[PDB]
């Protein structure tokens, strides 16, 4: 006999697994090298084969698809599939009999024909329902322990059986019995991670090819655009997106308020447009998990307007700092402080500076999540964030509204002390070797921080000014453009007399409040407001 | 005071014998017919 | 558990064997009593 | 002999539109085009929201809608039982007929509908529960295994309800299991008018209602 | 042969009047008219108040006057049991006869 171990009519393309391919190459190299090679060389070498494969990873990836495909790829006895904990039975000693029934046939075949038999595949799905720790599973009955012991004794006992392949997949590997996770049993273990950009492109092509073939897909569709937009989608979500888009297109030809009807004409004219894809992205499907999903639209609701010189100066300084921290050896840690009068946009400029930087790891720590936290929880949250930041090669973090992060209030003073000591030490310590860290701080009250003796721990400070000249006020108004030229001249005629001191966050409020009155009283009302509230140096 | 608990349960079977009552009745039966005849 | 199911069915078949034997015993006893009454 | 006007549900135009677009659309189009497209149907629907807005009314009326076998219903935890390996027996018993008819007829099989009620009683995050002799655990792994499977089904539909949508296991909600999640809320004015109109048609029919209402 | 004089409850005129108007009124008017109106029947009552006001007495009296089967009583936490899943079977039991007669006789 010259039985082959691979189906001659096989191709890696038809398997359709997408971005795993390096994982699949590793699996093949380890699991089947011993069998592909011709007999005499291995006979001389006398190398045993591996028996147990363990696949693990988060929900919705290849794993079941991959196991179904591996089972299909070989040309041998059909696999026997076990769907989770269907082994358990209500009589004493009925579980072990069931388990051994699986391997009985392989034992017999090996014993009869010797070393020239075929291959048998046993696929354990949801293996964590069975092989939980015998030292941890509930003490109410033996059966879980005796099942584990039966499996361990049978997979690699005193009698040597070396013609069986057992495949396992799970979600929480660390619970599995370590005596099962040792060479010669379940030995190769691999992580099926979330797909990268290229993998997304592959998956999309695989699911779109058939529709392409018949010219149902409209030519405007740009797959690469879709790939770029879709961040953290898994394979399952990537399929569901396409399904939802097709459904949105197909529904267009059905009536269903009165008794259902379908147009036998337009049934011939169906196509999917890119607009359906856009629509499905926001209404129907949402990606779970993922890292980022930042709502910068909530931190920077109005973008920026370059109402004068200082905005550019500030942004230039921030860019310089980023560039420096990018390429340096002596000083792997850099810390910058932003401060100025209240209502001056201190947060928006910080967030924009961060976003222009293109570091892989960008996170903002803010008190708005921490409402009612004790003096302990805050420490935990901060420690967690910085631990995360230390993993990635490059990381930039923003700590905003320090004064509210301390619970400061002027009557005592009163503040939390633990938080301040944690903040000082976390600012001081250097990151792990070869990584680099940037920290951007925001505060309203410089002098207080100076008093607490933490101003020194920052490397440098940046001053964010507010509007100082009436000319700048006029320019900011023009950039907003909420008033007509005649109103502009009317304002100018009086405003030019004296300088003004007002922060832009208050400017917007005043404008909005002024718009509410009748047209003939707007200007005057505005003026009155600017007069009454603007009294300040 | 610790919480209060609940159990699963497991059952087993028994065999029984078959033949003695008929070994007896058969050794009994086949002679009263002769007597009556 | 189909094979285990049939194993259970075999056990119940043994139980019904016991039942059948008891039945035919009961019939034998009735025939005893009938013949014994008849001879008089 | 069906239309939307008879089921007597009001204020939920948009929700029912979405459900129809995403659930039964693929099954009504003449199949040939779907074969060219080669898409597989959706097999999950989740309805959640505060007490008293019509979740069960929807599930009942949908069940009456489809030209299909009688639905199999589970009134909360009817599955738990004393003996080791009995809950799993029940849950495997639910699906059996759909598998058998798939095996015999393939694509010609009818549609079998299963309606869970109070799904969050039995399915929770694996490990949130602790010390309950694990009987609550193997139920979830049996259900997760059986819906997606290594072997496949393409002719079932599972409808679930709860008043607490957060505690359900995350693994049970990704696309391909329970996909279409809708939120049923308190109505706006127009919906209130519709409800009042529906609940008085009978009385208005016989003139039992005074003209001053 | 019921008569309010036989009840033996005093100082509870209004409460009992309201309970009667809400719960049993729709069962005494002729069935034909209730058919035209299409209203389902109320299926619940809750009584709460400080100790020694006469709740249980009222419940018992309502139970007697109804020409129906003997009421089933649950004496607080009677139903609990120590085997997993037997606790709810005691609940499922109570309604089984009402479901059975609903299927056999309907309205
Ligand atoms: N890398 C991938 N390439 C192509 N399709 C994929 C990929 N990953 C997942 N899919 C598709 O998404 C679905 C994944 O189902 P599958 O059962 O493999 O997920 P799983 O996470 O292994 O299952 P489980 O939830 O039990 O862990 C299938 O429709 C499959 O075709
Ligand atoms: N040039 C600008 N710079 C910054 N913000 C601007 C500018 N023009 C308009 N805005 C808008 O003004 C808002 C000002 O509010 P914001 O909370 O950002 O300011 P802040 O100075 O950080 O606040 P606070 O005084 O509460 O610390 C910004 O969020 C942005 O929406
Ligand atoms: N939109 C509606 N249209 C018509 N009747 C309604 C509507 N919403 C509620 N009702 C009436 O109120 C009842 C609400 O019962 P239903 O089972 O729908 O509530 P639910 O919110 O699912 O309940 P639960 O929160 O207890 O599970 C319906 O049977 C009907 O009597
Ligand atoms: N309105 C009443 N008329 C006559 N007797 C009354 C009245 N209210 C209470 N009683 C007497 O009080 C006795 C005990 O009352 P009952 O059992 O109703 O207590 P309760 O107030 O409901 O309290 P509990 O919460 O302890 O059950 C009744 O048997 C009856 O003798």
């Amino acid at each position: 006999n010259r039985q082959s171990i691979i189906n001659p009519d096989w191709n890696f393309e038809k398997m359709g697994i997408g971005g795993l391919d390096k994982e699949f190459s590793d699996i093949f190299r380890r699991a089947f090298a011993s069998r592909v090679f011709p007999p005499e060389i291995v006979e001389q070498m006398g190398c045993k084969h591996v028996k147990g494969i363990l696949l693990y990873g988060p929900p919705g990836c290849g794993k079941t698809l991959l196991a179904r495909q591996i089972g299909k790829m070989l040309n041998a006895r059909e696999p026997k599939v076990v769907n989770g904990p269907e082994i358990l039975n209500k009589y004493v000693g009925e579980s072990e009999a069931n388990i051994r029934k699986l391997f009985a046939d392989a034992e017999e075949e090996q014993r009869r024909l010797g070393a020239n038999s075929g291959l048998h595949i046993i696929i354990f799905d949801e293996i964590d329902a069975i092989c939980k720790q015998r030292g941890s599973m509930a003490g109410s009955t033996g059966v879980h322990d005796t099942v584990v012991n039966q499996l361990l004794s049978k997979i690699d006992g005193v009698e040597q059986l070396n013609n069986i392949l057992v495949i396992g997949m799970t979600n929480r590997p660390d619970l599995i019995d370590e005596a099962l996770l040792r060479p010669g049993r379940l030995e190769v273990k691999m992580e099926i991670g979330l797909p990268d950009e290229k993998g997304r492109l592959q998956i999309l092509h695989i699911h779109t090819a058939r529709m392409r073939g018949h010219q149902l897909l409209s030519a405007d569709v740009d797959i690469k655009e879709l790939a770029v937009e879709t961040k953290n989608f898994s394979g399952a979500e990537l399929e569901g997106l396409v399904r939802a888009a097709q459904s949105t297109a197909m529904n267009r030809h059905i009536k269903a308020s009165t008794k259902v009807e379908v147009d036998m004409e337009k049934a011939e004219s169906l196509q999917v447009t890119r607009g359906d894809f856009l629509a499905s992205l926001e209404n129907d499907i949402k990606p779970a998990f993922g890292t980022n999903q930042e709502d910068y639209a909530s931190y920077i609701m109005n973008g920026i307007i370059k109402w004068g010189d200082p905005v550019t100066r500030v942004l230039d300084d921030g860019e310089l700092l980023v560039q420096q921290t990018k390429n340096s050896d002596r000083t792997p840690l850099v810390s910058v402080l932003l401060e100025g009068p209240p209502h001056s946009g201190k947060t928006a400029l910080a967030a924009k500076i961060a976003e222009e930087s293109n570091f892989p790891f960008i996170k903002i720590c803010s008190p708005d999540k921490m409402i009612g936290f004790s003096e302990t929880a805050k420490c935990q949250a901060m420690k967690k964030i910085f631990d995360d930041a230390y993993k990635s090669q490059l990381s930039c973090v923003v700590v905003d509204d320090i004064e509210r992060l301390l619970d400061y209030v002027p009557i005592g003073p009163r503040f939390s002390n633990l938080v301040l000591q944690a903040l000082l030490v976390l600012l001081k310590k250097a990151p792990p070797q070869g990584r680099k860290l940037l920290i951007i701080g925001t505060t309203s009250r410089k002098d207080v921080l100076q008093e607490m003796e933490m101003l020194n721990a920052f490397s440098t400070t940046i001053h964010v000014p507010n509007i100082a000249t009436g000319e700048q006020l006029l320019e900011a108004l023009e950039l907003l453009g909420n008033f007509k030229d005649k109103e502009r001249t009317t304002i100018a005629q009086q405003v030019k007399g004296k300088k003004v001191w007002i922060g832009i966050k208050k400017l917007l409020m005043l404008i909005e409040m002024s718009l509410q009155m009748d047209p003939e009283y707007r200007v005057r009302k505005f003026l009155a407001l600017l007069r009454e509230e603007g009294a300040s140096p | 005071a610790s919480g209060i608990i609940m159990d699963s349960s497991i059952s087993k079977q028994a065999l029984s014998e078959i033949e003695t009552r008929h070994s007896e009745i058969i050794k009994l039966e086949n002679s009263i017919r002769e007597l009556h005849d | 558990m189909a094979e285990d199911a049939d194993m259970r069915n075999e056990l119940e078949e043994m139980q019904r064997r016991a039942d059948q034997l008891a039945d035919e015993s009961l019939e034998s006893t009735r025939r005893m009593l009938q013949l014994v009454e008849e001879s008089k």
